[PDB]
């Protein structure tokens, strides 16, 4: 259960790791230009992701407008905190990556299980949060382009599997699936 | 003025003269019932009823109109049947509750107040109608005999002699003479109570009484020779 | 951290009334928070309550009983000591799972003269000619039985209570101070106070 | 002895002299507005037939549903305010399914109609509704305790076991003919023709497979609503026999 | 529990039932209240004997007094089922009555009745019943008199009474929480409910 | 004329003290079919004339069993009969579970009395339009109770309620001295009841379909004779 | 507080080719003390239905009580029609399953004739789960009974009653909680028949 | 009988519910036409109005659409409840709401508000159009304040409804329904000219609001 | 229209239903009088039975609300007894909540505030009684506070109520050590104002002192009348 996020100069790259064998886990499309990736407890984490998708979709239908990624991230933070009020906290980690059409700039946000929101150039959770910062911090640059980012992700993922993913990109063209890790 | 058109179609409404006509109408329902009287004696009280027999099909022993709210309380009402029996059961509940809590029979003045509040509570809101029964009740307690008579308005007082029903004016007039003539023993009143009912009046005579001396404070009916003696006196 | 009432309390019916007596010391552990406490609580003019166990629950219950009795008094006149005990039982019993209350009720009424009702922590009600409760009562159970007599006079009962509580005070340090006593009689409520210099040497 | 307005009909809880409850009686007037529904009970199965009453030609007559399946061996035909009916059918479906869950047995239709009438009874004490149902439904079902049976459930809360019943518009005419024509030895096939024959008289417009649909209850087949092709054949056979 | 009554014993004989209980309410190791009656007559034909928490016993007592009051506007089985329902329901509410109850009585048809019910709602009948410490001491002794149903007609009042009293003496000697004073009730189909008070164990 | 202004609901008393809205409910029983009830010292019998909505419809059920020892008949509004009968049955079963006693016939009729009298005092609800004839047999013995919607329950040797019930009542009064002495003869008692209901007929004759009969006693738990079983009594 | 007790004993159900049998001992037990020697552990619910809930008696008696009430309600709603064994099984499952998070600790068995007339026996898991079984036993000495029967069964209603007698006779020999009396209920199209046999007293 | 929802008229219909329909007849005209594989919705539309912050056709979901006639305020709230149900069903269940399901729910809300004398029923009749998920069969439904929902091949509600429902009845053949987007659009436009905004919904959540309908108007007008 | 049957403003800006409640206070045809002494407050009230059968003992319009507070009601007694139980319970609750005896004025405020509810709520009718609370407050000394169905409450140095309150009040205005003296003073002006001689059966008296409020018995009243005759 690894989720990654890289904020390149014109897009956001989200990656996720996959009894029952198949041939889109830990992700939900909140909006055409917004993507949400989550990791944590099975079950308690998907209902929250499904609920968030409904509310954001409901807002889009009601207003016929694309809610900005910053607003979406704030909404998730309040709902996650509101969820924990009357129950014991549950291990959840959400990455919200979206392209702000109004500002024409990508954005990536990280939300912890306690409901704290961080705007990040890059982020990770799980086993990827122990060493991968040593690589991204050394190699990441602000003006990195999409094609460069996936070399970094392909590089990064390579270290992850040495010490040991489905990849999506959000851009002005919308969500996009990728086979080149 | 006895109709009060305009202010009489709803309960809990004051007429320009301050009267609540719905309560007054409930009084008229009382005046159509069988006359019932209650006599307060030096040692107890006496109740009499002109039960108008309707048909032979009624079971004589189970057709009793002088209700017993509690072992030491006798109750007789005139007016609407549903309200009279509804009030008796509610009064029966209060008597049991008081005994349950304080482990003593409920005093008559306290019992009357509890009924008065319930009856009066139905004159406050338009969703309910005032009870259409004037209830004569009494008994014996630590302070002696008590006879009370609550109206549909919820007003009740202690009485030396009470009367209700259609045969009310005649019974009250004769009842006043009895008090004036003998200002009674539990024995004597039973004969006098029978006399008043016959004067007031096919009807049968039902009589009950409760006295400290002749019934050690319990309420019992009049039967057998005593009954016949009262009829003979009447 | 709840404050438990360290007490040595006693009620004794006598010829023409009842006497309620108690110490004046309340302790938190080994410390004496107050040594002039008035443990004799009035629930009615002729009915007086005394509390054992937790000081919070009993104080709350005592206020309710006084409220209910005042409510009863306005309707059916002055209540009996039996009625007050009944009120205590309802509160003490139905809340036994939450309230830790032990009570002694002593009162005077025309119908029953003096009466004493003791309500241990279990919530049961027991009518007795005399009653003793509190931590210091465990040390005089064998003295009150040997010396108590029925239909005693005021002087004997006052002396009897003085001797009884002097020993409980002597052996129990949770109880001590001044012996405050209430004499309930048809003449009226009377208050007595005995200082240590008056009863210790007995 | 003056003429004055009387308001014993407006209220629902207001008794009139002689004890008539008019609002319930006015509810039956609503049924007469509904489309005609016919039901005949006999051996080999029960048969239901309903006028669809197409408001306009553009209306999807193939989607007008006056007959609804409550249990695999029970069927209901409704007439009147269809909006109120949906509340009753939903309750009936739940009760039948609930009975199977609780007893592992098909609900007895005599018990089902009792449950439904308990709902229509709710305008008073079982209150959940302000006014009585403006729909009268006709239950046809087969339970293996009493055999193929037909029940008519009025909004008043009373159900009757009917050999043959007609409700809705023209019910008075339909019932009069059913009295002339129904008999114990009525086989299912002629009952289906009979239902169509009754619909012919009381239906104001032409009888056609598009505006009339039949249904039947059979032990082997259960509740089934006839296809348009079969109804056309039966209508064709009917006019040939006439 | 805080204040507890130790034991009740009973046995059915040819013409009725006998039930006995000692008049003591124990405050732990302290024999505080030696005046607690624990046999509750509920009419002319039945007695309810209660052990365990005395405070809960007094709560049972009123329900029995309410039962006669509400009805008067009873049978031994009638009363037991009311109690068993309460005891079961209090258990289901996780708020039990800490008591063991023996309902002894004679039915209007002459059938003898003896049923036991405890805080858990467990119920059983037997020729002889005892609660708490009496289940191990008296019950073996009484069973020697009536070991089976066939022995019921062969046991007279005197034999049953003697066995009950003898069981109390053995019970008193070896039971620390017992008292010399006990109450004994005899219910007979002919002579009705006979109720004996403050008997002395000797 | 003036009645229209004061008959709006069961809360307004008329200037003469009459409560019209509940009088109409009593009059609603006359719309129902005639049912006859009578009892001897040891046996009680119910006889009812069922009606069908149409010749193609089954005759409506008119007699119900609350337990093996007592039952009842119905006359008046169907919906009210549904509510009251099942509510009473909810009380037969309730007592056994918690207490394991048979609910006595007298108590059964009186617990229902409180239900009807509430509707005559509050706005919104309406008085029940159904009358009941309850028959049972308990320790005390035979019982026959007639419940009116006005909360009036009367112990009766025999009675008749419904359309043209006066004729049956007259016959029962004329034969009260006879059918009470029919003790230990359940067959003869029913024949008297069937004869009693026959006087209420106008056009329709007795048939195995429309007629229903019930009987209960010491040796007879509540049994309902309907269909071919009723042919002999006709 | 522990809301759950134990009473021991054993029950056995056998689904004959046509007839059905339900058997159980009559002894009621609490921690080595015999509460009573004859408590009917097997019940008849009518409609050719015999029911028995082993384990905690207060849970068992309630379950049969509610089930019997459900049968009465079923009769009222279904024109007094007979209740099928399968219908009762699912009805009991809902009763058992209606208290999952606070369940009955009873291994109950119902025996009867299915629609076609063959013997029927259903055993219910305490949380409701049931399965049709040819023969089943539950309780303390259940493990000592089934193996013996399986040898001799895997037969009329007079030769199986021999094996059940010997089976329980064997269990009482080596097991202390097995009762001093055997109850057997026989279900056939004729009806329900109760047979009792005596066992060892100690 | 007119002044309450809980009272039946002697002839057997509730007048108050009927009076809600006349409110719909006072509303702006709405039209709907079912093609072989498409559905077309047309609606009836001051100088100083801000036309860039106004569409009478509000979509309840990606694949469902809902036009209305009558009181605009009531419709705006009825639409909101439908939108929430569409997502709630998409949440509790996985599949999107069936078109028949949504109209049943919307009609239920209107029917529900008729079950009390203290509530004004919605004076709006909805015209729900759309395609079932993963289906190519067009579905058009109409709901009324009374709570009755019906399936229509072509329907018009509001101002000038009878005149427009007569034009459709003769020009629309259930056995010869239009089989092209242009054909149904022309019928809808011709329907509205008998007295312009046109919306076309196509399977797989393809909803487009047409612009430059003047070509069809010019074409239809010449003919 | 509706303004006549429910308590809402009429076009004249007045609540007719509340004003009709005032006229109901005179239905009993009983008038009262309350005056203040140096250390005690005394209230007088007529006891027109008038029926011979009616027992005069139970005919009392004076209620002992609390230990120190008593109130006299003018109007129908069924409404008076309902008011008494309200005041009889408000006083007890105040002591429970605030730990000291209910003052006279605050009780009038609570009862008056309750009456204000009936004058504003459409479905609640005004009680229709006039309550005259008399007590000796430990702070303000003797005090008289009178409440009316309109919701007003005013303190009085001396007040009279009933059909002939104007006749009584005018005499007090002209006029303006033990409670027995004020009782005689109050009775004398009632006789002078009304002109009707009084007996024990026709009069009921209530006295409020520092310790408690009590109602004089029939024999006690006769003694005061005898003392007046000595003048």
């Amino acid at each position: 259960d690894i989720i990654l996020g890289i904020r390149v100069q014109d897009s956001v790259i989200l990656a996720s790791s996959k009894g029952i064998s198949v041939l889109d886990d830990k992700t939900r499309q909140l909006s055409p230009h917004t993507l949400m990736s989550f990791a944590g407890e099975a079950g308690d984490t998907v209902q929250f992701a499904e609920y968030i998708q409904a509310n954001i979709q409901l807002y889009s239908i009601r207003e016929d407008y694309e809610l900005s990624p910053q607003a979406v991230s704030s909404f998730v933070r309040q709902e996650l905190a509101k969820s924990i009020r009357s129950r014991r906290p549950y291990q959840v980690n959400v990455l919200i990556g979206g392209y702000d059409k109004k500002k024409n700039k990508p954005e990536l946000y990280q939300i912890d299980y306690l409901g704290t929101k961080v705007e990040l150039p890059y982020g990770a959770h799980g086993y990827s949060g122990f060493y991968t910062f040593f690589l991204l911090d050394h190699h990441y640059r602000p003006d990195m382009t999409t094609e460069e980012g996936l070399d970094l992700l392909k590089l990064c993922v390579q270290e992850l599997e040495k010490r040991m993913v489905i990849v999506k990109i959000v851009d002005k063209d919308g969500i996009r699936q990728v086979d080149d890790f | 003025t006895s109709i009060g058109t305009g202010y009489d179609l709803s309960n809990s409404v004051f007429s320009p003269d301050g009267r609540n006509f719905q309560v007054e109408y409930a009084v008229k329902a009382v005046e159509n019932g069988t006359t019932s009287i209650g006599i307060k004696c030096n040692d107890g009280v006496v109740f009499a009823v002109e039960k108008l027999i309707t048909s032979k099909l009624l079971v004589p022993q189970k057709n009793v109109k002088i209700q017993v709210v509690d072992r030491h309380i006798g109750c007789v009402y005139s007016g609407l049947i549903p309200d009279g029996r509804h009030l008796v059961n509610r009064g029966r509940e209060e008597a049991a509750s008081f005994k349950k809590l304080y482990k003593t029979p409920i005093p008559i003045p306290a019992f009357a107040d509890r009924l008065g509040q319930y009856v009066q509570a139905h004159t406050l809101y338009n969703s309910v109608r005032p009870f259409g029964v004037s209830t004569i009740f009494g008994g014996v307690d630590k302070n002696g005999a008590h006879l009370y008579m609550l109206e549909p308005s919820g007003s009740y007082w202690g009485y030396k002699g009470a009367a209700t029903g259609k045969g009310r004016q005649s019974a009250k007039a004769e009842l006043e003479k009895l008090v004036d003539h003998h200002p009674l023993s539990a024995r004597e009143a039973v004969k006098q109570a029978a006399k008043i009912i016959y004067l007031a009046h096919d009807f049968e005579l039902e009589i009950s009484w409760c006295s400290l001396s002749e019934t050690n404070g319990l309420h019992k009916f009049v039967k057998g020779d005593l009954l016949q003696e009262a009829i003979d006196f009447a | 951290g709840e404050v438990s009432l360290g007490t040595s309390i006693m009620a004794v019916t006598f010829k023409d009334g009842v006497i309620l007596g108690a110490d004046s010391r309340t302790t938190t552990g080994a410390y004496i928070a107050n040594r002039v406490t008035d443990k004799l609580t009035r629930v009615h003019d002729k009915i007086w309550c005394c509390r054992s166990g937790s000081a919070a629950d009993t104080q709350a219950i005592a206020d309710i009983v006084q409220y209910h009795l005042e409510l009863y008094t306005s309707q059916y006149g002055t209540p009996s000591t039996e009625t007050a005990a009944s009120v205590f039982k309802e509160l003490c019993y139905e809340n036994k799972d939450n309230l830790t209350a032990g009570i002694i009720v002593a009162g005077y009424d025309d119908k029953n003269k003096g009466e004493v009702y003791t309500i241990p922590l279990g919530g049961s009600v027991h009518k007795l000619p005399y009653a003793i409760a509190g931590s210091g009562s465990t040390f005089i159970y064998g003295y009150c039985d040997k010396n108590f007599r029925e239909n005693m006079s005021k002087e004997e009962t006052v002396d009897f209570i003085k001797h009884s509580l002097s020993q409980a005070i002597k052996w129990d340090g949770s109880s001590g101070g001044v012996i405050r006593m209430v004499v309930l009689t048809a003449a009226g409520v009377e208050r007595l106070i005995f200082y240590p210099d008056e009863y210790e040497q007995l | 002895m003056f003429l004055t307005r009387s308001e014993y009909d407006r209220g629902v809880s207001t008794f009139s002299p002689e004890g008539r409850l008019f609002q319930v009686e006015y509810s039956l007037e609503a049924i007469k507005l509904g489309s005609t529904a016919i039901g005949i009970a006999t051996k080999e199965g029960v048969v239901l037939g309903v006028e669809k009453r197409a408001t306009s030609p553009l209306l999807e007559s193939d989607s007008i549903e006056k007959i609804v399946e409550i249990d695999r061996h029970i069927g209901c035909a409704m007439s009147g305010l269809t909006a109120d009916a949906r509340s009753m059918i939903e309750h009936a479906r739940t009760a039948a399914v609930t009975h199977n869950l609780y007893y592992d047995e098909d609900i007895n239709v005599e018990s089902l109609t009792q449950s439904v009438c308990d709902l229509a009874l709710r305008f008073g004490e079982g209150r959940l509704m302000s006014r009585p149902f403006g729909v009268a439904l006709l239950i046809a079902g087969h339970d293996a305790d009493d055999g193929y049976q037909l029940f008519h459930a009025e909004p008043s809360g009373t159900f009757y076991r009917y050999n043959a019943k007609a409700i809705g518009s023209g019910s008075e005419g339909a019932q009069a003919e059913l009295l002339n024509e129904w008999h114990s030895s009525l086989t299912l096939k002629e009952a289906e023709l009979l239902v169509l024959k009754i619909l012919k008289q009381v239906m104001e417009e032409k009888l056609d497979e598009n505006n009339a649909q039949l249904s039947c209850i059979t032990k082997q087949d259960g509740f089934k609503i006839y296809d348009n092709e079969k109804t056309a054949e039966l209508i064709k056979e009917l006019k040939e026999k006439e | 529990p805080i204040v507890t009554g130790t034991s009740v014993i009973s046995m059915k004989y040819d013409n009725g039932v006998i039930i006995a209980a000692d008049n003591l309410g124990s405050y732990g190791s302290l024999l505080r209240f030696n005046g607690v009656e624990r046999l509750i007559p509920v009419g002319d034909n039945t007695v309810v004997g209660i052990s365990g928490d005395i405070s809960d016993m007094q709560h049972i007592e009123r329900l029995l007094k309410d039962l006669v009051t509400e009805n008067a506007y009873l049978e031994p089985s009638y009363i037991f089922e009311y109690l068993a329902t309460v005891m079961y329901q209090r258990r289901s509410k996780m708020n039990p009555l800490w008591n063991a109850i023996i309902v002894a009585g004679v039915q209007s048809n002459g059938d003898q009745f003896l049923r036991y019910v405890n805080l858990l709602g467990v119920t059983y009948s037997s020729p002889t019943l005892a609660t708490g410490f009496g289940a191990h001491m008296a019950n073996p002794l009484l069973r020697k008199v009536v070991d089976r149903e066939s022995d019921i007609p062969k046991t007279t009042v005197q034999v049953a009474e003697e066995a009950i009293v003898n069981a109390m003496r053995v019970l008193y000697y070896r039971d620390a929480r017992s008292s010399r004073n006990f109450s004994l009730a005899i219910i007979d189909k002919n002579t009705g409910l006979t109720f004996k008070k403050n008997l002395q164990v000797e | 004329m003036f009645r229209n202004n004061y008959d709006g609901d069961t809360v307004t008393f008329s200037p003469t003290g009459r409560l019209f809205q509940v009088e109409y409910a009593l009059e609603a029983i006359k719309q129902g079919s005639v049912t006859v009830g009578l009892r001897s010292n040891t046996h009680a019998v119910l006889v009812a004339l069922k009606r069908n909505a149409d010749e193609l419809s089954s005759y409506q059920k008119k007699i119900i069993k609350c337990d093996e020892h007592m039952g009842l008949s119905l006359a008046g509004l169907a919906p009210d009969a549904r509510v009251l009968s099942n509510y009473l049955r909810q009380q037969c079963n309730y007592s056994s579970l918690v207490f394991n006693r048979k609910l006595a016939v007298e108590r059964a009729g009186h617990l229902l009395c409180d239900k009807a009298q509430k509707n005559t005092q509050s706005y919104g609800g309406r008085p029940y339009g159904v009358g009941l004839l309850i028959i049972g047999y308990d320790k005390s013995g035979a019982h026959l109770l007639e419940f009116q919607p006005s909360g009036n329950v009367t112990e009766l040797y025999g009675t008749a309620i419904g359309a043209r019930s006066q004729g049956a009542k007259t016959y029962l009064e004329r034969t009260l001295d006879t059918f009470i002495k029919i003790d230990g003869n359940p067959d003869e008692l029913i024949k008297a009841g069937v004869e009693a209901i026959s006087q209420s007929l106008r056009d329709e004759s007795l048939t195995v379909d429309n007629l229903s009969i019930a009987i209960v006693g010491k040796d007879t738990p509540f049994t309902i004779y309907d269909g071919e079983a009723v042919a002999k009594y006709i | 507080f522990n809301p759950y007790g134990d009473n021991g004993g054993t029950i056995l159900g056998i689904a004959g080719e046509d007839f059905a049998v339900l058997a159980g001992d009559t002894r009621n037990i609490t921690d080595y003390s015999i509460n009573s020697r004859y408590e009917p552990k097997v019940f008849d619910c009518g409609d050719n239905i015999v029911m028995s809930a082993n384990g905690f008696a207060a849970d068992g008696d309630a379950l049969v009580k509610r089930f019997k009430n459900s049968v009465k309600w079923y009769h009222f709603d279904h024109n007094d029609k007979k209740l099928s064994i399968n219908s009762a099984a699912r009805n009991i499952q809902h009763l058992l399953y209606g208290k999952r998070f606070f369940p009955y600790y009873v291994h109950t068995i119902i025996a009867g004739l299915d629609e076609d007339g063959k013997g029927a026996v259903y055993s219910f898991d305490p949380v409701g789960s049931y399965e049709r079984e040819q023969c089943r036993a539950g309780g303390a000495a259940a493990s000592l009974i089934m193996p013996f029967l399986d040898n001799q069964v895997n037969l009329s209603v007079e030769e199986v009653i021999k094996l059940v007698r010997d089976s329980f006779t064997s269990a009482t020999e080596r097991h202390i909680q097995v009762g001093d009396g055997l109850e057997i209920l026989i279900v056939t199209k004729d009806g329900v028949r109760k047979e009792f046999y005596e066992l060892k007293r100690d | 009988y007119d002044r309450a929802l809980s009272i039946f008229s002697p002839d057997g219909h509730i007048f108050q519910v009927e009076y809600a329909l006349e409110a719909v007849k006072r509303g702006t005209c709405a039209v709907g036409v079912k093609g072989k594989n498409c559905v077309v919705l047309g609606c009836e539309r001051l100088k100083l109005q801000d036309t860039r912050i106004t569409s009478k056709v509000s979509k309840i979901d990606s694949h469902v659409v809902l036009s209305f006639s009558g009181l605009n305020a009531d419709s705006r709230i009825l639409i909101e409840k439908a939108r929430v149900e569409a997502q709630s069903h998409r949440l509790t269940l996985e599949d999107p709401v069936t078109v028949e399901y949504l109209t049943r729910y919307v009609a239920g809300v209107q029917q529900r508000y008729t079950q009390s004398g203290g509530v004004r029923p919605f004076g709006v009749s909805t015209l729900i159009a759309g395609f079932d998920p993963r289906d190519d069969e067009p579905k058009l439904y109409q709901t009324e304040p009374s709570g009755i929902y019906s399936s229509w091949s072509a329907q018009t509600i509001g101002r000038n409804s009878k005149t427009v429902r007569e034009f459709l009845e003769k020009n629309y053949d259930r056995k010869e329904p239009p089989a092209t987007v242009e054909e149904c659009v022309k019928l809808t436009v011709r329907s509205l000219l008998e007295v312009i905004e046109i919306t076309v919904v196509k399977p797989d959540s393809d909803i487009v609001a047409l612009s430059s309908e003047e070509i069809n108007q010019y074409v239809t007008q010449i003919e | 229209g509706y303004d006549r049957h429910i308590t809402i403003f009429s076009p004249e800006g007045r609540l007719y239903q509340v004003e009709y409640a005032f006229k109901a206070t005179n239905q009993t045809n009983i008038n009262s009088l309350a005056v203040r002494g140096k250390d005690c407050t005394v209230v007088i009230s007529q006891k027109k039975v008038p029926d011979k059968l009616l027992d005069p003992t139970t005919v009392s319009y004076i209620f002992c609300i609390s230990r120190t507070i008593g109130m006299v009601v003018n109007g129908p007694i069924p409404d008076a007894r309902n008011a008494a139980l309200r005041a009889k319970a408000e006083a007890a609750e105040f002591r429970y909540k605030y730990g000291y005896d209910m003052p006279c004025d605050v009780l009038a405020k609570r009862m008056a505030n309750l009456s204000q509810i009936y004058t504003q709520r459409a479905y609640m009718r005004p009680l229709g009684v006039i309550l005259t609370f008399v007590s000796v407050d430990e702070e303000l000394g003797p005090s008289i506070y009178k409440t009316d169905p309109a919701g007003y409450y005013v303190g009085y140095k001396a007040t009279a109520t009933g059909p002939k309150q104007q006749e009584i009040t005018t005499n007090l205005e002209n006029h303006f050590e033990s409670w027995e003296k004020v009782v005689e003073f109050a009775i004398t002006h009632m006789i002078d104002a009304l002109g009707t001689e009084f007996s024990k059966n026709d009069l009921e008296v209530g006295v409020a002192t520092k310790d408690k409020f009590f109602t004089l018995s029939a024999e006690n009243i006769e003694e005061r009348l005898v003392a007046i005759a000595e003048q």
